[PDB]
């Protein structure tokens, strides 16, 4: 059947335009019952439907977007696009192309989407990670220590412990981009509450695109 | 906007339904509910359209009803690939679509189980870069769904609360954090700061104080 495929920057720096593209496949064959639309999806939130063109070109913005935002389409390429003017972090989102159908049974749904094409806003480049570390402070008999990795940029960074020995009750965690355009992780590990004192816990945190590499020793407080 | 339930699940075989409560501008304003399945970095496909209408191509096993401001997806015999994030839509009088915020339907493979929460103040060592983060991580959960909410002094936290989508673990469990960004003087301002998550409709917090 038909098909939605996107096309985007990958990152923008804030400030600048993004634009993406939409290349429809599949025999198309254009309708006035089709509206093509562009939708967005937050880090972990909701959805924004940001607008449509329809037909001989006529556009639908959302009105809080409004004033930044033109659709557009170029048919000779089977195309539609979006271009959103001075972004920040917070437009930081995976974006999706839609149609959207005015056919009976299907009326104001999205019957075809595209599979998204992620959009992170920052104004990094590379910039290595402050290491915190995360002292140890139950009915297993365990404690979690941990190491904070905060702000760097861009992903990704690695984190073992006591240089790949301990594995056990290790877990590096997702990142979270802050309001920065920065990102922070951490990685805890679970260890004997009886060893605290007799044992020595390093993290080993590297971050390829900086060339850094940090190691710290994480005690109890 | 629109509410739906963060998690959903049931065993192969056995029946869940999703709901999705809105005003009567949008759900009870019409008949164009429709909602949509999602498998992680693929097309989301529309799986209802118009409330009750299900598209030829997809599954039987789904359907789609409305009762007050209230619309409702039910999934039938439960298989595997019916595992994903649905979300439903509704046009709105005022000329617009709204979207719930989505429910992951995990179709049970393994014990449910309880996610280990430690919370940790921010280090002395942060503090002196003029700094201050606490860090909830929150492990070993299934299903791959959690709500944290913050609180200082017994009173929700809004600003400065950063969440991870949950991620699988090499066991097949699911890992997430939440970071709740302060100043260092916000942080000795207060008595106490709560972690507290909900999975499965079970409350577990942690708290700690300066
Ligand atoms: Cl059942
Ligand atoms: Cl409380």
């Amino acid at each position: 059947q038909v098909q939605l495929q996107e096309s985007g920057p990958g990152l923008v720096k804030p400030s600048q335009t993004l634009s993406l593209s939409c290349t429809v496949s599949g025999g198309s064959s254009s309708s006035g019952a089709h509206y093509w639309s562009w939708i967005r999806q937050y880090p972990g939130k909701g959805l924004e439907w940001i607008g449509y063109i329809h037909y001989s070109g006529n556009t639908y913005y959302n009105p809080s977007l409004k004033s930044r935002i033109t659709i557009s389409q170029h048919t000779s390429e089977n195309q539609f696009s979006l271009k959103l003017n001075s972004v920040t972090v917070a437009d930081t989102a995976v974006y999706y192309c839609a149609r959207g159908t005015r056919l009976r049974t299907l009326r104001n749904a999205f019957d075809i989407w595209g599979q998204g094409t992620m959009v992170t806003v920052s104004s990094a480049s590379t910039k290595g990670p402050s290491v915190f570390p995360l002292a140890p402070s139950t009915s297993g008999g365990t404690a979690a220590l941990g190491c904070l990795v905060k702000d760097y940029f861009p992903e990704p960074v690695t984190v073992s412990w006591n240089s790949g020995a301990l594995t056990s009750g290790v877990h590096t965690f997702p990142a979270v981009l802050q309001s920065s355009g920065l990102y922070s992780l951490s990685s805890v590990v679970t260890v004997p509450s009886s060893s605290l004192g007799t044992q020595t816990y390093i993290c080993n945190v590297n971050h390829k695109p900086s060339n850094t590499k940090v190691d710290k020793r994480v005690e109890p407080k | 906007v629109l509410t739906q339930p963060p998690s959903a699940s049931g065993s192969p075989g056995q029946s869940v339904t999703i709901s999705c409560t809105g005003t009567s501008s949008d759900v009870g304003g019409y008949n164009y509910v429709s909602w949509y399945q999602h498998h992680p970095g693929k097309a989301p496909k529309l799986i209802i359209s118009e409330v009750n209408n299900r598209p030829s191509g997809v599954p039987d096993r789904f359907s789609g009803s409305k009762s007050g401001n209230t619309a409702s997806l039910t999934v039938s015999g439960l298989q595997a690939e019916d595992e994903a994030e649905y979300y439903c839509s509704s046009y709105t009088d005022i000329h617009n679509f709204v979207f719930g915020g989505g429910t992951k339907l995990t179709v049970l493979g393994q014990p449910k189980a309880a996610p280990s929460v430690t919370l940790f103040p921010p280090s002395s060592e942060e503090l002196q870069a003029n700094k201050a983060t606490l860090v909830c991580l929150i492990s070993d959960f299934y299903p791959g769904a959690v709500t944290v909410a913050w609180k200082a002094d017994s009173s929700p936290v809004k600003a400065g609360v950063e969440t991870t989508t949950p991620s699988k673990q090499s066991n097949n469990k699911y890992a997430a954090s939440s970071y709740l960004s302060l100043t260092p003087e916000q942080w000795k301002s207060h008595r106490s700061y709560s972690c507290q998550v909900t999975h499965e409709g079970s409350t577990v917090e942690k708290t700690v104080a300066p």
